[PDB]
């Protein structure tokens, strides 16, 4: 029954002689013996606060996302399809989940190696559907309609939320079937889980300078709905395109062992 | 079932046609007072201008494309409406076009009868601007060059939205499009503007057994609530 | 709008308003 | 004074922000808002207007002769006239419509469509036809038996000359995305007949089909249209 | 009849042997036959908003409309007449309509191609009947009454709104007609329709360096009431002073065939 | 504090703006305002004189 | 205007803040919320499961 | 949120409702 | 009989066989005849705001009063006697009126041409009785009554506003007399009229640098009442000091002709 | 206005007050 909790909950105190009954496990319930039943307790009023472990204090961290360095005279700029697969601390973090409802608030962090030149930029949202740049200077980044937002290097960086545009009405982190509808279609894409592609480009003209601009995307979801959560993954990855698995050669997370052995279970 | 519509002097006998084309929905009226300009005061024929000038009878072969008729260049040189264009310096006019195009039962085709507002035209293969001989024809009216695109290329496909009815010679013979005044100024000048363009195009060619066929289209403008001002000469 | 002029504001992207039977029927 | 810190995003141009503006004209008095008939106030107004479907958009047919279907007499009963795949994504025959150029400025779309069909021949010429609509997933049916069973109408010529032929919504998700999708649905046209005209009308008539959209349809997602895009002569002339 | 709209229509559910009657269409009526009344339908209630199709979020979008590079030692500035027919991806779109009434807001955006300088530059807005200027050093630039805006390069991009200054009550953005009254007079051009001149300089002396200054207009139209909608311009356009078609030579696009083709009917 | 962030237009110098401005003088009482014929306050009571 | 000065930590991005950002497609509509089953709104109901 | 779409304000960590018994005791 | 004018005057409809009077225009009335009492008129609900005409708005435009470059190592510094005289567009649209009673509000706009120096800058203002500076580094720039405001040249422009510190109760912009009491006194001149001085140096030392600094003073009047209207000064000023005239050679705005000619009366 | 001066205000573009007729008609 749904209630809201604020803080993690009281203990009650317990009381020759109690007389239980038998377990319910095989059913697939959790035992909700309460330590007030079992154990001897006292009363405890507990003021835990749980807020850290709401979902939306748990996934709403400005995450790096993307990290690529482009020189300057994809060159001259980058694409970037915005996925979650990209790094694979926030990637196991939000396969905990199946179904997530988040908005992207993408803050894209500009930093540039070798007098200092004050370049601006033109961190262009493509969503799906439009068509995404191949050159620095080709027609697509003039266009009225994609989310273009024109930042300096010297200022803050440059922010902005990206909406929830699935089409459904979650983003299927996992996706059991097949894209489209041929046959050779690729396992685990859902065509709906797509967000689009941030093309980041230097708005400047050609300068003869010796600097690469290496340039950090940060999404931070934020209006999070979860459902359905998951086993965490305990193998490593193979790839961004699907949960393959190989294992470490040994313990701790190897396909045979996941736990790191010890000597015996007497031990 | 049949019909007269009678305005000022002129009448025609019409077909009753169900749901007559209210052009955007509106009826054209006089100038209202918290819209008009020109402070004095405007003539308004009442019955003198508000008659169907009914234009000369468009011969539809098999090959033909399309005619069109920019108002009021279609009735500036032509009758009390023609006299008082050139003796006045602006106008403001509805118009009810009523174009009847009649036909046997053994002829087939459709009309796209359609009074495009603002209907800038083009010309093909060239980056001339239409002179005044290609924009402004007259009673005479224009032979589309190129009805697929509206000589302006846009698309036929979509000349829905505007103002519209259809001659399908299956159903009537008669389509009537009721215009208001349609320009950003409450006034313009009907010797250098034209707001409307009548353009009755054959979506569906002619046909019968007999390769020379022909059916005339005829064209009937009465420019409603005309009001003038600027009066000289 | 903290500016002086009404044209100034941001856009007033509030107007829901319809009639698509002057379009759709512009009829009578 | 008041103690201000700058956000991230603070000085960037995004080109849909919504923010005042400083008026270059102060006490500028705009031209008064004089009542211009037919004002679009959603784009939905334009999209939910008939317009002509290029159903004949094959080689050899130029200009005007692709909006129309030619039904002969020397065609056969039980015949396929014209199918129309339901892509308004793809270059096919709804492309050139009004509910396929507006929404080819969009990426989603939600809607009923509404084909109609107006029957171009003379007064004389009876005859049937059976329009069938196919649902998303269902191949393009080939004979006619085939598809008297899928959601269609048989049409007589002589007594309907015009079928309102509503395309429902039928989708799982919400919307459809626009890509850079086979099977949205297809209206196929049969032979039920054979024309019949008689000795002195035309034996060859034809068929306009228009789309709509229906009151439900719907568009999120702004792009940029594939129709359009790029020399322009006299560009340099407004500098100049 | 005039409603207001937020969201797309809902469905109500449809009811053996119901006898419907004829239709018309051949009056210029788009058939007003409901997916209740023909086919079997269901109750959706559809929340679908309409928002993004509304014609202020349809022609909102801050589109580039001017983009010159000048080199500083129209030398050493540029003007620029305002209008909408410079790209064609917003002059389609504004094409949609004949009659526009927008407040557009201009945002010069300033960067500067080969220590780099920070450069002051004036965007002094003429409009139609004052004086353009002919020199970076007119005495133009020191008008009082023109709206000149001074910005620095090392700064957010200068916004300003220009208002709705058509002498009429909205643009004529197709004019069928000619300019003024005499018979030489240039078609589809209404002097009402001139916006003005953005005339962009920079306010520093001459200094010897070697930067070129590339200045990006971005106009925002705000404040859209729309009339009068028209069919998309199909054909490729072949000048910005005129409506002038010639179509590519092959479909799609093309004058004889906007669609692309296929095999046949029946394919 | 309070969080902003800048606009573009941040910075300009628009000669057409209206703001109140850093008064250089302050607590400075002006001359008192004394009634002078004949004062425009509309320059169309100028036009409208033959 | 409104007199303001900058305190410090201004113009940085800690990556733990929580502030309202500008969105990149305005009047977005949403995909409405369908109610999908099993909603975890708080980790400790993950962590309560056997 | 100074900004019209309510997609754009900050995260609203403010949900306290739990339901944990369609975890833990998902039975009839 | 004083009222609030807001928008300009509606029209009244007209009424065979009117009988009117004669009319007073030499007794320096202007003809008060209506068009709705002299011709046909119709009902004209004139909604045509006359808000731009206002002396408020007629005047409150940030005109360019002062330019000057100073070059740095009146050496290194510049002052300048705040008068409207000096820029003949602002001149003659205040020699309209003859009492003006406006708060300046001075906006200083600096830039620098030829690596760029962050210079800072001070632009005292000296009233009238206060002693002007005649170094960069004299002790006047170190008065604590003067009202100095310190800049620096990347930032926004130093805007102050100047009240109105005329003696009198509006500034005479024509002083028909002479100043002060002894008989060489020049004509013209009221010694109430004097603004003060905007002086404008660097406040940093000597840098051996190659750099132009290029001033510019901005001068918006507000807060403006203004009284006795006058004709339009129609020939060419001579000096700034008086209202000398000369006249074109020829028309238009010459002595002998101020209207451009034409062949004859009845052209 | 947040200064404590009252000419430091922005320009009060208000006073729609006339009296052209100590213009038009300065007469008795």
């Amino acid at each position: 029954i749904e209630s809201i909790i604020k803080t993690a909950t009281d203990t009650v105190k317990s009381e020759l002689g109690v007389v239980p009954s038998l377990n319910a496990v095989e059913t697939g319930a959790t035992s909700n013996t309460e330590p007030e039943e079992a154990i001897q307790t006292r009363t405890v009023i507990n003021q835990h606060g749980v807020s850290e472990t709401l979902v939306e204090n748990f996934l709403s961290r400005a995450a790096l996302v993307s990290k690529r360095s482009f020189e300057y005279k994809d060159k001259n700029f980058f694409k970037w399809t915005i996925n979650t697969r990209s790094f694979v601390q926030l990637r196991r973090k939000l396969e905990l989940f199946t179904y997530l409802r988040f908005d992207a608030e993408i803050t894209i962090l500009t930093t540039v190696a070798v007098g200092l030149p004050d370049l601006t930029l033109q961190a262009m949202f493509v969503p799906t559907g439009a068509l995404t740049p191949e050159k620095q200077d080709s027609f697509h980044w003039q266009s009225g309609s994609n989310a273009s937002v024109f930042f300096k290097i010297s200022d803050p960086p440059a922010r902005i939320t990206i909406p929830f545009m699935c089409i459904n009405s979650a983003y299927s982190v996992f996706y059991d079937g097949f894209a489209g509808f041929e046959k050779n279609g690729l396992y685990g894409i859902n065509p709906a889980d797509t967000i689009g592609n941030l093309c980041v480009r230097i708005v400047n003209e050609h300068q003869p300078v010796g600097f690469t601009v290496t340039v950090r995307v940060y999404m931070k979801p934020k209006h999070i709905k979860a459902w359905a959560p998951r086993p965490p993954r305990t193998l490593p990855y193979m790839s961004i395109a699907n949960a393959n698995y190989k294992g470490k050669e040994r313990a701790p997370n190897a396909l045979s062992a996941i736990i790191g052995n010890r000597d015996s279970v007497k031990t | 079932r049949v019909l007269q519509l009678k305005l000022g002097n002129s009448a025609i006998v019409t077909q009753e046609a169900a749901n007559y084309c209210c052009a955007y929905g509106e009826w054209p009226n006089y100038l209202p007072d918290h819209e008009a300009v020109a402070i004095d005061k405007p003539t308004q024929p009442e019955t003198a201008t508000d008659r169907f000038y009914t234009l000369k009878s468009v011969k539809w072969e098999t090959g033909s494309t399309g005619w069109w008729w920019k108002l009021p260049d279609a009735l500036n040189n032509i009758g009390m409406f023609g006299q008082n264009v050139q003796h006045h310096y602006l106008y403001r006019s509805g118009f009810l076009i009523h174009v009847q195009c009649n036909a046997t039962k053994f002829h087939q085709g459709a009309l796209l009868v359609v009074a495009i507002p603002e209907h800038q035209r083009g010309a093909h293969n060239t980056n001339t601007s239409p002179g005044f001989d290609d924009i402004m024809k007259g009673e005479e009216g224009g032979t589309f060059n190129h009805p697929y695109v509206l000589d302006d290329g846009t698309s036929l496909a979509c000349a829905t939205i505007f103002p519209h009815q259809w001659i399908n010679l299956r159903t009537n013979n008669s389509a009537t499009i009721v215009l208001p005044w349609m320009n950003a100024a409450p006034m313009d000048f009907p010797l250098r503007h034209n707001q409307w363009t009548l353009a009755i195009i054959p979506v569906v060619p002619l046909g019968t057994r007999t390769t020379s066929s022909m059916v005339p289209i005829t064209v009937s403008i009465a420019p409603m609530c005309c009001e003038f001002n600027g009066l000289r000469h | 709008n903290f500016y002086k002029d009404s044209y100034a504001a941001s856009a007033s992207k509030q107007d829901f308003s319809q009639d698509p039977s002057k379009f759709t029927e512009p009829v009578v | 004074g008041v103690p201000t810190y700058l956000l991230p995003g603070s000085g960037q141009f995004l080109t849909t922000d919504d923010h005042s503006s400083a008026p270059a004209l102060p006490c500028f008095n705009p031209t008064p808002e004089m009542h211009i008939p037919g004002q679009v106030r959603n784009m939905l107004e334009v999209v939910q207007v008939e317009s002509m479907m290029e159903i004949n958009n094959t080689e050899s047919a130029v200009g005007m002769e692709r909006l129309k279907v030619d039904i002969s007499a020397l065609t056969d009963v039980d015949q396929l006239l014209f199918n129309i795949p339901l892509d308004i994504q793809l270059d096919g025959p709804l492309r050139n419509t009004l509910v396929g150029n507006i929404s080819r400025y969009y990426t989603h779309w939600s809607g009923s469509l509404e084909m109609t069909f107006m029957f171009c021949g003379s007064f004389m010429a009876a005859g049937k036809l059976i329009l069938c609509y196919t649902p998303p997933g269902g191949s393009c049916p080939t004979t006619r038996e085939t598809a008297m069973l899928g959601t269609h109408i048989v049409w007589d010529f002589g007594l309907q000359s015009s079928v309102t032929l509503i395309i429902p919504w039928i989708s799982g998700s919400h919307y459809r995305m626009f890509n850079n999708n086979a099977n949205v649905g297809y209206v196929t046209c049969f032979m039920q007949t054979n024309l019949i005209v008689p000795s002195e009308s035309s034996d060859t008539c034809s068929l306009i089909g228009f789309i709509a959209a229906k009151d439900d349809f719907s568009l999120r997602l702004m792009r940029d249209s594939p129709d359009i895009g790029q020399h322009l002569h006299a560009a340099e002339a407004a500098y100049q």
